[PDB]
RNA sequence: UAGUCGGGUGAUUAGCCAGACUCUAACUUAUUGAACGUAUU
């Protein structure tokens, strides 16, 4: 039975009770409301536990095809490298997907199967119904024909990533010509080019493209559309690009560290912002590790050792 | 969590800092307080903090206006896009290019704000299903996207108002939050204390209708603070409000005799003020109680004439000049100078019913009335474009068939040029 | 039921709580139209009740035999 | 047919009139540039313009049964501000549209722009002096020949 | 000139000092999930 009897050989589980499990599986998602830096709330739905090792197994034994311009949700790719595809450059061209995890249906994921460029799994007919029953949450109780990729499920960044392999592709072999660099954080298009006026022809392609390939489904944030130089701030997905070409995390931040630093020299800084300084000051020597010794030459190599890590 | 906002609120942030104010006060005995007296008195400081620059105009420290206007699928427009400027921006063009569709949208989004300042949820203007979805979109729906910079603490304010056409299954939804939260913290830090709240005024084509003092039972009470965004965004600024207004400070005035002395004869004295500065015919205006019907005079070129004798243009100027002094008088009670509070103001065809004379004076006065005012202005007159510096102008290509991305200033230096250079270029 | 406003201005609205009158008034049309009940007659006469005859009498025909027309401006005072 | 070419070639944008069935109600759509939009779409420049030349062209033909081309009929008609929301470039020929569709009607009009003037002889022009108090008893015309000449001089003089 | 970048000082998210940039043109965001860094291990 392919997925099913794949899927027990790793889960070390009956064939019965993981097709049982996979009748309500879309429905066995926790919903709960995180809250957003600013004001607001963000809409989290998250899968119980047994689904949530279903869907672990099941991305562990099939692997879809990724494009090289995806930076989120790889190993060994991250923050760090799609803030350094563009850190040598001048223009840049940010730009943002409309509802991007929730714009997924199963007709998408089926849709983007049959066309792709790369190697694809082979699906039998009998599991393409139990697939979607894994992958997709149903949100409305009353309808069940209304499937979408939640955020906050672990199968969901490796579909996202492979739903745009070929959107990815058309848009990397088309941008490369023209000398522009392209990459994705799974919902923030950056392109960047020392070329100048080229960038302002890109967001019709991409336009035309999402058009051609998800229809209706998938379109771009007209709102999230940014052009930015040297003239102006610079940032790629949290980190900030500076007028020397380099990584940092800009100045206010910086300068945030640098007054935490300073109330712990004095004791004034309690166990929690101990804590969150601590892991500041780890996420600064990743992305810019110049910043570790400047404070270490202003408050000096001691007190940074009796802060971080010492053993 | 509490710690992120206390972060955030510390580095400046209003909305962190506002988020912080509220919950801690719904501690009425708990932690907090009733001003937090660190959250609140940031909050009011960030909007009420300022100073007087070299010129004697107050500054605010955190200025308020639009940044950045989308028009997706909007009448004629494809896909549109404006970088309206801080304190002046003038739209050109031929006729039937959508400088009043421009103007009509930003209205749509400011009808927002002035509703959630008016009230808690209040909905605002939406977009017209049945004219403002373009005839020829596949789409079948139309956007209009707005971003808003209310200081360093609050950088940006996304507003987007939709509609889908009629008879259509799908349905587009506005985002309309981030307006509501700022409108939200004006209100909320205006009840435990007064603060200076925005003017958002509309000037169409609506305006310039006959004006009999037929407004006796107007319903709605014009001392009233919050009788200022009455109306506000119509197109015809109500000027019989004004006159009831007028007519009631200047009873309030002739029959009284923290220092003793009355606020409503300083707000009559500095609508008179604007009247007569901005008005360029107008040189003196009062009420008359004897013949015992309340009446408005006004000495045009030294001439006492009343205020339905006026003609049209200069009775339209009049009433535009009249109501925004009013509303900004009513709306900035703690300003030294009332007219110096911010806000943005929609003016349509600021040339209408105007000599050349007049059309050579009409900005600069407006302006210096109103320094604070983001002022967003329709145009058809060389003569306009001579007092008005080429940054501030965006341009129609002359074979535009609204597939243009983003409106352009001219290429040559307008401020100071001769008319017919003007026109040809 | 609660008819509630509040001034312009206030940093909190004040709502009407009309839902249970909403519901018992569903109650009454959707009864209704499924089989014919008898319906409650909500009145008000006011001062205004004292006002001239008019004698020729606007011919609107086919809206007075309609039963719905009994709730016709039926709270407006005459 | 009188009246759509009276609309269509005194209206520089409007090309064609004509009245459709949508979802049953009647209503009258026009052509600007190519386009199709409706009457309750056109902009304050282009709709005001139109009403008047059709009411115009309406008045007419109703007034003018006998004669082959109503439109050149008798009559008085006033115009106040006839640049009334129109670009400049729609007022350089805003004078010889009217007169071409309505040879025989006396029009009298005010105006506040030179380039209405422009196109307009020098002895049809009455002048208020900037200097007047109304004790003056004569409208005179101006003493340079409008006609055909530049912007900035109309303006000057 | 703005605006932006950020090396230093500063009981330090502020103020100041030096330096630099300018496609019409950043607006700093989101967890418990995924990956990254770090710590136990
Ligand atoms: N829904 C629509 N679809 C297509 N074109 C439209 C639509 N609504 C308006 N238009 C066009 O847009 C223009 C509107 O004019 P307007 O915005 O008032 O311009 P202006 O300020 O230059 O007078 C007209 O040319 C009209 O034909």
């Amino acid at each position: 039975m392919s997925v099913i009897r794949g899927l027990a050989a790793v889960l070390r589980q009956s064939d019965s009770d993981i097709s049982a499990f996979l009748v309500t599986a879309p429905r066995k998602y926790k919903v709960y409301k995180i809250p957003k830096r600013t004001t607001g709330f963000r809409v989290i739905a998250q899968p119980a536990k047994g689904l949530k090792d279903i869907q672990r197994a099941f991305v562990q034994l099939y692997s879809l095809p990724v494009h090289d311009a995806s930076m989120a949700y790889m190993k060994g790719k991250g923050i760090r490298d799609n803030a350094a595809a563009h850190a040598g450059n001048q223009y840049l061209l940010k730009a943002d997907l409309e509802d991007f995890f929730n714009s997924i249906t199963p007709a998408i994921f089926w849709r983007c199967i049959e066309m792709s460029s790369a190697q694809t799994p082979q699906f039998e007919p009998q599991d393409k119904l139990f697939i979607e029953k894994i992958l997709f949450w149903q949100p409305i109780k009353r309808r069940k024909t209304k499937l979408i990729l939640s955020v906050g499920a672990p199968s969901s960044p490796v579909i996202s990533n492979f739903c745009m392999y070929e959107f990815d592709n058309r848009i990397h072999a088309a941008c490369k010509k023209v000398e522009i660099t392209y990459t994705r954080y799974a919902d923030d298009l950056t392109f960047s080019s020392n070329i100048p006026d080229v960038l302002k022809a890109v967001p019709s392609t991409l336009e035309v493209l999402l058009k051609d390939l998800f229809g209706s489904a998938l379109r771009l944030n007209h709102s999230k559309t940014v052009f930015s130089s040297k003239a102006h701030n610079r940032h790629v997905t949290g980190i900030t690009i500076n007028n020397e070409e380099t990584l940092s995390l800009g100045r206010d931040r910086k300068r945030f560290i640098k007054h935490l630093i300073n109330q712990y020299k004095y004791g004034l800084l309690d166990n929690e912002d101990k804590a969150y300084l601590i892991g500041l000051l780890a996420f600064a020597s990743h992305i810019e590790p110049s910043f570790i010794t400047r404070m270490n030459e202003k408050y000096s190599l001691e007190l940074m050792e009796r802060l971080r890590g010492q053993r | 969590m509490t710690k992120q906002y206390e972060r955030k609120a510390k580095g400046g942030n209003l909305l962190s800092a506002f988020e912080l104010y509220q919950r801690n006060s719904d501690k009425a005995p708990g932690l907090g307080e009733m001003l937090v007296g660190e959250w609140f008195e940031m909050c009011r400081d960030y909007i009420q903090d300022g100073h007087v620059d070299e010129s004697g105009i107050f500054r605010p420290d955190n200025a308020f206006y639009l940044r950045r206007l989308t028009l997706k699928d909007f009448r004629r427009f494809s896909l549109l896009e404006i970088k309206l400027e801080e304190d002046l921006t003038v739209i050109i063009g031929n006729n039937g290019k959508g400088k009043t569709s421009i103007l009509y949208a930003i209205a749509k989004t400011l009808s927002w704000f002035v509703a959630n300042i008016l009230k808690e949820g209040g909905s605002g203007q939406r977009l017209s299903e049945m004219t403002d979805i373009k005839n020829d979109a596949e789409d079948r729906y139309s956007d209009v996207s707005s971003t808003f910079f209310f200081g360093k603490g609050l950088k940006s304010v996304p507003i987007r108002l939709s509609r889908s056409a009629l008879g259509t299954a799908e349905r587009r939804d506005s985002e309309v939050k981030p307006a509501k939260d700022l409108a939200d913290i004006w209100r909320v830090i205006n009840e435990v204390n007064t603060i200076n709240l925005p003017t958002f005024a509309l000037y169409n084509v609506e305006r310039s209708q006959p004006f009999n003092r037929n407004i006796k039972d107007n319903t709605g009470r014009r001392e009233e603070r919050f009788d200022a965004y009455s109306q506000t965004l119509g197109g015809a600024g109500r000027f019989d409000h004004f006159v009831e207004w007028y007519i009631y400070l200047h009873k309030r005035t002739v029959s009284d005799i923290s220092s003793r002395v009355l606020t409503e004869s300083v707000q009559k004295s500095i609508v008179e003020k604007a009247i007569c500065s901005v008005v360029p015919s107008i040189s003196n205006i009062w009420v008359e109680m004897i013949t015992g019907s309340d009446l408005v005079k006004v000495t045009n070129d030294g001439h006492d004439v009343t205020i339905d004798q006026l003609s049209d243009g200069q009775r339209v100027f009049l009433s535009l000049v009249a109501d925004l002094a009013r509303r900004m008088v009513m709306l900035n009670p703690l300003l030294e100078n009332p007219l110096e509070g911010r806000g943005i103001v929609l003016i349509d065809q600021i040339e209408l019913h105007l000599h050349p004379k007049w059309q050579q004076e009409v900005i600069l006065n407006l302006r210096s009335a109103f320094p604070n005012i983001q002022f967003i202005i329709t145009t058809h007159s060389p003569i306009v474009l001579s007092t008005i510096e080429k940054r501030c102008i965006r341009e129609f290509e002359p074979n535009d068939d609204g597939d243009q991305s983003f409106l352009d200033s001219p290429d040559m230096q307008t401020k100071g040029s001769e008319n017919a250079q003007i026109l040809e270029q």
